[PDB]
């Protein structure tokens, strides 16, 4: 269906002027489905917080998932764009959503090395949660040899 | 054909279209669900039953990919999805980065991109370009939209390597072509080579300080006039022979001091800038010589804290 194609195409190109035109000038529903079954917030250029913001201010559902359980907060954390992740969580995105490998957004951020994202997510994330390879966030970091990430995580776990 | 790409990649959004087919953002279901770019390329087959030169360009991209240069996007796979007597359909699977330089420049806070980061990003851009030119690949359409910028500030060049061919005005869709980064020898329809990309680097360098394109023309002739207003009318010996547009058709204008258009650039930057924005392609610096310029002297690559 064609408006969902146009709106999601614009979002995935980071064309914020066409996103704004479609949403405010043509008043299009921000959760319209494209021909692949996705909304614009699922497929958007994740390093453009201005796109996320327009879409969420107009009503987009922040907790959409695809088949597997991947949500926008997983992709923001994997790609490492903390500015867009903060917009998502300010609008109600769940930072403890699980994808199909049973990973949290912080597992993905650790795997890619994104240390400002891991500091932001550490205090709200379930740091005891094990992914499908049996690894908590700290165990994963240690397996990668990521000493800076370990220190961040362990400070949130050593409550005592 | 020979591979089932549809079982490994899930399309999620259409992001583009060229002369060879559409381009999709897709998810790589074998590798975590990371995003990749899927480019469909239909390869013409000729009388003799062999793929025509497009297959040779794809071979060049696979060759380049065995070096794994850090400042070009990775080619993860080439899938042949269909083979008949008239065509091969390939899907090229590229690394996809979710930010371009247009968006980075648009979102950065006042008062703009830090000096040191402009330097680091121009050094990576030129390293990527020197890698391509040293393997005889000219980009030809460098602009902020196909310079990708990772969330850690790594630059990756994208959207190069396939020959320019006719396509039904783009399939009839997507119709406004940007001339803002094109080199004067191309606007004059003269012969072109690798120096065309350093002209574009010069324009992008300026734009990193301005956060607005330097030369905004709307046609070949208007684009040229906007160029010459700044850098001045070239001498008769710098104007190419045998082109349709005469030096005479433009104003006589001297060069303007470049700091009228680019504020905040230091004196080393100005020199490099002017060396990329040199009208005669034979006098323009090369990417490899640009990497040696004194501008890059203090490249402060990751200290402590
Ligand atoms: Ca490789």
């Amino acid at each position: 269906v064609c408006v969902g194609d146009r709106l999601s195409g614009a979002a995935a190109r980071g064309d914020v002027q066409e996103v704004r035109r479609l949403l405010h000038r043509e008043l299009v529903h921000p959760d319209a489905l494209n021909r692949f079954g996705k909304t614009a917030l699922q497929v958007m250029m994740f390093g453009s917080p201005a796109v996320a913001l327009e879409l969420l201010k107009q009503g987009a559902s922040p907790n959409v998932q695809d088949a597997s359980g991947t949500s926008p907060v997983h992709d923001a954390a994997r790609t490492g764009f903390l500015d867009t992740l903060k917009v998502l969580v300010e609008h109600g995105a769940d930072v403890n959503a699980l994808d199909s490998t049973g990973s949290l957004p912080i597992h993905l951020a650790i795997r890619e090395g994104h240390s400002s994202v891991v500091s932001f997510l550490a205090p709200e994330s379930d740091l005891h949660h094990r992914d499908a390879s049996g690894l908590t966030p700290l165990e994963l970091a240690r397996q990668r040899g990521a000493q800076n990430l370990m220190d961040i995580l362990q400070g949130h776990m050593m409550i005592p | 054909g020979l591979c089932r790409a549809d079982q490994q990649y899930e399309c999620v959004a259409e992001i583009g279209e060229g002369a060879y087919g559409k381009v999709f953002k897709a998810r790589d279901l074998k590798n975590g669900g990371r995003f990749v770019a899927l480019k469909r390329v239909r390869v013409q087959t000729g009388e003799e039953g062999m793929p025509l030169s497009t297959i040779r360009e794809v071979a060049v991209l696979r060759h380049l990919e065995t070096f794994e240069h850090p400042n070009v996007v990775r080619l993860f796979d080439v899938c042949t999805v269909s083979r008949t007597d008239r065509e091969t359909k390939l899907t090229l699977v590229f690394e996809h980065v979710d930010q371009d330089l247009t968006t980075y420049l648009d979102k950065v806070p006042e008062p703009g991109v830090p000096t040191e980061t402009i330097k680091d990003m121009m050094f990576q851009l030129l390293r990527g370009l020197d890698f391509l030119h040293s393997h005889r690949v000219v980009h030809r359409d460098l602009k902020p939209q196909n310079i990708l910028v990772t969330s850690s500030g790594q630059i990756k060049l994208a959207d190069f390597g396939l020959a320019r061919i006719y396509s039904f005005q783009m399939a009839l869709t997507s119709v406004v072509v940007t001339l803002w980064y094109r080199a004067p020898e191309v606007l004059l329809q003269s012969s072109y080579a690798t120096p065309v990309d350093l002209w574009s680097v010069g324009c992008i360098f300026a734009e990193m300080f301005r956060r607005k394109p330097l030369f905004r023309g709307s046609s070949d002739v208007d684009q040229l006039g906007k160029i010459l207003d700044v850098i001045g009318l070239p001498g008769e010996e710098d104007w190419p022979r045998d082109v349709a547009l005469p030096r005479q058709a433009f104003h006589s204008k001297s060069a303007q001091p470049i700091e009228k258009f680019v504020t905040d650039i230091d004196e080393l930057g100005k020199d490099l800038l002017l060396k990329c924005l040199t009208f005669n392609p034979a006098k323009r610096i090369s990417a490899y010589s640009a990497l040696s310029h004194p501008y890059f002297q203090d490249l402060e690559r990751c200290k402590e804290n």
